[PDB]
């Protein structure tokens, strides 16, 4: 299924991702994509933010959603 | 996907421009600390070492005294 | 985390830290490294006198950092 990822200037990413993916799986991608490591990477949705371990279907995420992506870029 | 690469890759090197310019206000300030710390300290020990400069020719003062008396006395 | 103290004989000691790390123990690591009795190590960091029982995510040091080693008489 297809999610998208959307940083706060706006730009989104399109990946295709399983329901019983980890948010580690996820962050994964996005470095496979973006090469960002994924302890810079923190996904929120709906309200909360994602741990590494729960899976997309823990969050109830399914197609076609938007998760926000922030990076810590400063302090770490 | 490349813009969202390319506003990490310009977010990485706008920090990175930002711990090098923290680096050297540090940097320069702790020199002008430690060079104002280092003169201090060698301004101590001058003011110790001309206590100590008087103190030993106040002494020769005293001998040159003594001794214009001693060749005084036993130069018959 | 890493950090750097930076000697006035132009040494760069390298120590590995965590930001809860008191300046005493930081001075602590300081010894296991140069043989230094951290009773004589003066670490100054920003301009400043860093204060043996504060930590160093007080002085908002962070990874990396140099702290500058003046020694005592």
């Amino acid at each position: 299924m297809q999610i998208f990822v959307k940083t706060l200037t706006g730009k989104t990413i399109t990946l295709e991702v399983e329901p019983s993916d980890t948010i580690e799986n996820v962050k994964a991608k996005i470095q496979d994509k973006e090469g960002i490591p994924p302890d810079q990477q923190r996904l929120i949705f709906a309200g909360k933010q994602l741990e590494d371990g729960r899976t997309l279907s823990d969050y109830n995420i399914q197609r076609e959603s938007t998760l926000h992506l922030v990076l810590r870029l400063r302090g770490g | 996907p490349g813009e969202l690469r390319r506003e990490y890759e310009e977010e990485i090197s706008k920090v990175a421009a930002e711990r090098r310019a923290s680096e050297e206000e540090e940097n320069k300030a702790s020199e002008e600390y430690i060079q104002r710390l280092l003169a201090e300290e060698e301004e101590e020990e001058k003011r110790q070492a001309e206590k100590r400069r008087r103190a030993m020719e106040e002494q020769l003062k005293s001998d040159e005294e003594l001794a214009r008396k001693l060749s005084i006395d036993i130069n018959n």
